[PDB]
């Protein structure tokens, strides 16, 4: 009997169904996502792959993987990937933001510390603070001097919880 | 690696498993109590020592070299020892 | 590197410490059929089960290579290869019949170590140890 | 100075009494150990003469039960006869070949020649006649008249070790009695289930199917052979499930919508179960649920 | 849990379960329809067959040195014949 | 072992070694030609950035959880400086 | 899990390790002993209490909670309290 | 730096050299051991291998090696190995002779049992003692009735010893 | 059955007893140049080495996949895969240098297990079981 | 508030004394730290400014330094001078770049300034010299006359240091000098050896060049790269064992019949050492040994 392992986290529907809107909203609606993927549970044939949000993190990418029927999660799971030319490896919740945060939401710039030392303004900001899971000390001290989206960002660290 | 031994009571020729640091104690509790013997109204008859009376660790930590498998010593019991057949 | 990392990153520390697991699921229904559908289930590759390590809701799952497009074991032996956190290990975590519990930890895997892509194991960790922070040029 | 013919006296009444299923003692057994090493050692032709005897009273009593068996003439009578002296002739045939160890030796033969015998004695002729009051007696029982188990389980029992085809053990038994089961059930669940489903209802049916399903998987695991479950119980439910819930799945999936839209918990539990059996039945209520989620 | 084991003349060489279980006629004998009985074999063969039981078992997966067997010859023909009958 | 990091007023705000090492400006100062001065940085400053050493240090491998570092905006801006220094 | 305390001497501001369950005497030993301070004439002032004489685990066993990274208690030393900088 | 781990039984010079002289005249003067076959070194590239005794098997074959250079066995060495069909597996002296008796040299027939107990002749006997390494109590007992080559026979146990 | 041997079987319950291994060899010669042609011989796949388990003859041996016609390691590593007395084991005895001395173990073989061969297994297990007294027809 | 012309003037003489080579002090060295960091920051050319300033400085010693070593006409007195103005400015560049890492982070670019600096100051025009002169002072090394080793340490750490080419480290060292070296060793044992083996004898020839193998090996362990070892010191000994024991194979072979019966101990470890250095020295020893056995 041949059988593959997978990590998953239990979360109740309500995270993963709010977790859906978001992306859909974002990705179509906003221009924050527009860059990623979406594979929805038809096109799917595995029985409990319900669906699949797909990050492209450039040269790699993240795949977020929901499931329908698990034992009394009806009851859902979430699994997190980083698939790279059929090399994949599994990812906790807080590297799989830290690595999404690395391209696509915009972030204080390599020139936003000099110019809030000396007073200027600052022109980029950091809607992904979730992102941020510790960091350099000019980081935190930059963030308390500087401190931070109405239709929330998609992150998987609100997700998997609970 | 412990050491075989085996009792010789009257007719009796029990066989049994006997531990290389093995006392009188436990020795008589269960070892020689196949044939439902406690140690009450009893006592071990080993050679013409008797191993003692009892509870005794002097002796009865025999070593395994002494009773090989292929000939390994007598005990004996009572509260007589039966010649085997001749050839 | 990753014959390091198991020594000092605390996912780890925390996962390879001898946990506890536990079989999740019918539990509203009796104990006997229960452990008869485990049984069953576990016997054959034609279902899946899954573990929670007796806590949170980080819980492994098994679901039969049919479904989708070293090996793994499932008597009482429960191995598991898989590439977690970008460093592989192995899962050896059995569980006890006639009550619908076990233990778990986890070992290093070697031979994927050995035998795995390194360009690909070399890029991902060049991209995990990055921060986007201060990185685009202004 | 030991010889066949000077104990062959002495070994042959014990020989028919643990052959003929009669009241025996130890020290006659361990006595009958010790002379059948004896004269299997000692004589030249000893142990041939033993099995030449031993087959001559195997044969005469084989003929002794068969001419016992086939007196009842009413197939009932015929049929618990045949159980009750199976049962003693397999107990025997359990017991029987432990003494002639030594004779194995030299040349188990005996549990073989046993069963080859009671099987071209009786089976040869009656098996027809086994299986068809088999299959009767167990549709008896599924419509609702409890009978005696025992007989049924010998009856399976006979088949899976009275096979004189030696590729296989249950070979025969597998590929008629087996075969002719699951025809047998598939029928009545065919003739049943529209039936209470026009009439009953519809979760009527449900419940029906499930009380059913469990009987049914209950008669298979005490019934049907379970030692080996050589393609025997899988097919058995495989085919219940696929004359009852494969059939009606088109109705199934039409009360789907309305479990969807009325959340009932015992068809929730059902089409949770009823996932598994079905290859591709996961679909409609999957799509269902989706409907629901758009 | 102990099997009895009565020779000839009545001596008894209760032996543990699990050496006797080593050799197939014992096996096929316990069976069926402890006490089993050994007219044939007296104590001067029998002592030495249960005591060969016992040596066979421990000295059986022990790879690195196992000693002979040194047994007269004086009761080497009987011995075989208790031999050929239990084991 | 330790690194003496003289504040400007004159606090020393000793560190243990292995944590003043995590800012590169630190490890290429005590290289070449403890004893280290900081006139720019005083100690509302100072004192938090070696506490933030301290913190970074040992919460830097925990993935659990890393609770936050509260620090007040009225001295966040001379601690961005003094990250933009040391860090 | 350990708690992060330091040590506050008139001019002197030592930061370091200290073990959950730490005793006054293993701490007075070497984690003060950065300034060549050895319990002989000197005692601990930790707050009012100044932790009793020594040799006490009730206190001394402080618990991880109330001290963290970035909030640490106070433990002070003498045979003053120099006051931070202020914005 | 590829390597193959290959267990060795540090043996004297001298055991190997009478071991080599027993084989060789067995194979060729006496009729024990014309069934074997013999490698020498120069057929054999591998810088350490000084002889290979072939001995085969029925179906597989036991193959012993002789070393030349070990570090202060000048120093040899031996490993036994139970070779088939690109299926090579190590094997400890004691078994390599028992499998090694299991085919050439001689034992007491089935019928070597109930013709010494009837006090009969035997006619086959076991010139290869050495090759029942504990046995059968029949075979003990038949062995101390008919107590047991002039250019003794070649062991793989007396070889490995020192 | 091999699962099964290990545990039973007494040559490897006299060998997996955390053994005491010795690198074997010019013990006539200078120590640091023992030591000097140990490092540079274990660094490099041009040489040969031998460790003897501290007081037996039984020694192992590593020679260079080249001069024949899973995989094995030698920092302090000395991963051995080897089918030992018919049974697969895995030997993971390191050694310590400036000494000249280490520890040894064996661990299954759970891969090769799984994955080498079953009939000629099962054909070396019969083979291996049966005795050559009483056999030929007489 | 803070530019660079504000204190550059206090920056200038610290900076001239961190690259002249003369005492410093630790609490300027801090200080130093500080402005360059504070004038990194505030000031918006500040950066620019500092990294010209540098270049400048630089450029104006390592003229200074080229001008005095470019006095000593005398190969001998150059060299001295070379390596000592060598081995201060490593030392300064080793010692420099740390207090401009703000620079860097902003834009180590220091110390490739001082290598290619000086590169394209001396060793640009000197290289063919100090390689002919190292290759002179080591062959008369070897010849006998010991001399200051930390020159030769220093020709060759310069070659190695100031390759400018970064496709690799130490390409130009290793693809010139090693390969001079290899060259000049080689000829040198050609000039050597049969003279020795025809005067002094066969086991006077055998401990000699035990001997010399051994002060090659120690002296290419101090002179040759050990850092990296890039295919520097395995093809210097192999070159050596190629010229010497392989060269004369033949006599090696013809006396290696005469040990056997006669049973040298010292031959015997030198042919076991020699066996893995020779292809396929084995056959002729253990062919030798073969006919002492058959
Ligand atoms: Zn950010
Ligand atoms: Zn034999």
């Amino acid at each position: 009997n041949r059988w593959q392992v997978m990590i998953v986290w239990q979360v109740d529907r309500m995270r993963i169904n709010t977790w859906k809107r978001l992306v859909k909203h974002h990705m179509y609606i906003s221009r924050k996502a527009k860059d990623w993927f979406y594979r929805h549970h038809y096109e799917s044939t595995h029985p409990k792959i319900s669906s699949e949000v797909h990050i492209p993190l450039g040269d790699a990418k993240l795949v977020i993987t929901t499931y329908w029927g698990l034992h009394t999660g009806l009851g859902q799971g979430v699994s997190i990937e980083w698939r790279k030319k059929r090399y994949s490896t599994q990812v906790d919740p807080d590297l799989a933001d830290q690595l999404i945060h690395l391209h696509y939401f915009d972030c204080f710039s390599e020139s936003a510390i000099r110019n809030t030392i000396l007073g200027r303004i600052v022109s980029p900001r950091c809607e992904y603070q979730a992102g941020h899971n510790v960091g350099s000390l000019q980081y935190l001290a930059l963030a308390a001097l500087i401190k931070p989206i109405k239709p929330p960002l998609p992150s998987v660290r609100k997700l998997t919880e609970d | 690696m412990d050491v075989f031994l085996m009792i010789r009571r009257h007719k009796t020729t029990i066989f049994t498993d006997a531990k290389e640091s093995s006392t009188v104690f436990e020795l008589k509790r269960i070892v020689e109590g196949i044939l439902k013997r406690p140690p009450d109204e009893q006592r071990l008859y080993k050679d013409d020592q008797l191993l003692d009376d009892g509870k005794t660790l002097g002796e009865c930590g025999f070593t395994s070299q002494t009773a090989r498998p292929q000939a390994p010593a007598t005990v004996g019991l009572a509260f007589c020892i039966e010649p085997f057949s001749s050839p | 590197d990753q014959r390091s990392k198991f020594e000092n990153e605390e996912f780890f520390r925390k996962l390879s410490r001898e946990c506890e697991i536990k079989y999740t699921g019918f539990r509203d229904r009796p104990h006997e059929e229960r452990q008869a559908r485990f049984q069953n289930a576990c016997r054959d590759g034609r279902s899946e089960i899954a573990f929670v390590a007796t806590g949170t809701n980080l819980s492994l799952q098994f679901f039969p290579a049919s479904w989708q497009g070293e090996y793994v074991d499932l008597k009482v032996y429960l191995k598991a290869p898989m590439i977690l956190n970008g460093v592989c290990v192995i899962w050896k975590g059995w569980i006890d019949l006639q009550r619908l519990d076990g233990m778990g930890c986890l070992e290093f895997d070697e031979e994927r170590a050995q035998q795995e892509d390194a360009l690909a194991q070399q890029a991902f960790e060049e991209a995990r140890r990055r921060t986007r922070e201060f990185e685009d040029r202004d | 100075s030991l010889q066949f013919e000077d104990k062959w006296d002495f070994m042959r009444p014990i020989v028919l009494k643990l052959l003929r299923q009669e009241s025996v003692t130890k020290q006659q057994w361990f006595d009958l150990f010790s002379d059948v090493h004896a004269v299997c050692l000692w004589d030249d032709k000893g142990p041939a003469k033993i099995h030449q005897a031993l087959k001559e009273d195997i044969l005469e009593f084989i003929k002794q039960a068969q001419a016992r068996v086939l007196s009842h003439q009413d197939d009932t009578a015929l049929l618990k006869a045949y159980i009750v002296e199976w049962r003693k002739f397999f107990t025997q045939c359990d017991i029987l070949p432990k003494p002639f160890c030594q004779l194995e030796i030299t040349l188990s033969i005996v549990r073989k020649l046993m069963l080859d015998t009671w099987n071209e004695s009786i089976f040869s002729n009656i098996k027809n006649r086994l299986q068809d009051s088999a299959m009767k007696l167990v549709h008896a029982e599924r419509l609702g008249e409890a009978f005696d188990s025992q007989l049924v389980i010998g009856v399976r029992e006979s088949y899976v070790n009275l096979c004189s085809n030696p590729e296989d053990k249950l070979q025969i038994y597998r590929d008629n009695f087996e075969k002719a089961y699951l025809d047998s059930t598939e029928r009545f669940y065919r003739t049943q289930a529209p039936s209470y489903l026009q009439q009953n209802g519809v979760q009527n049916y449900m419940k029906y199917a499930d009380a059913k399903l469990k009987e049914e998987e209950k008669r298979a695991l005490r019934y049907l052979e379970t030692r080996r479950e050589c393609n025997s119980v899988e097919a058995l439910m495989e085919c219940c499930v696929n004359a009852l819930v494969t059939s009606f799945k088109e109705t199934i999936l039409a009360e789907c919508q309305g479990m969807i839209k009325r959340n009932e918990t015992e068809k929730l539990h059902l089409m949770f179960s009823l996932m598994d059996k079905v290859p591709n039945g996961i679909e409609p209520m999957l799509k269902d649920l989706e409907e629901h989620i758009i | 849990m102990y099997v009895k084991l009565i020779s000839s003349d009545g001596h008894e060489f209760i032996v543990k379960r699990e050496h006797a279980l080593t050799s197939g006629t014992i096996k096929a004998m316990l069976s069926g329809p402890n006490e089993v009985n050994f007219r044939e074999i007296p104590s001067h063969v029998l002592s030495k067959v249960c005591m060969y039981f016992t040596y066979k078992v421990r000295y059986t997966n022990s790879s690195t040195e196992i000693p002979e067997f040194p047994i007269a010859p004086e009761i080497a023909l009987e011995l075989l014949m208790a031999a050929n009958f239990l084991d």
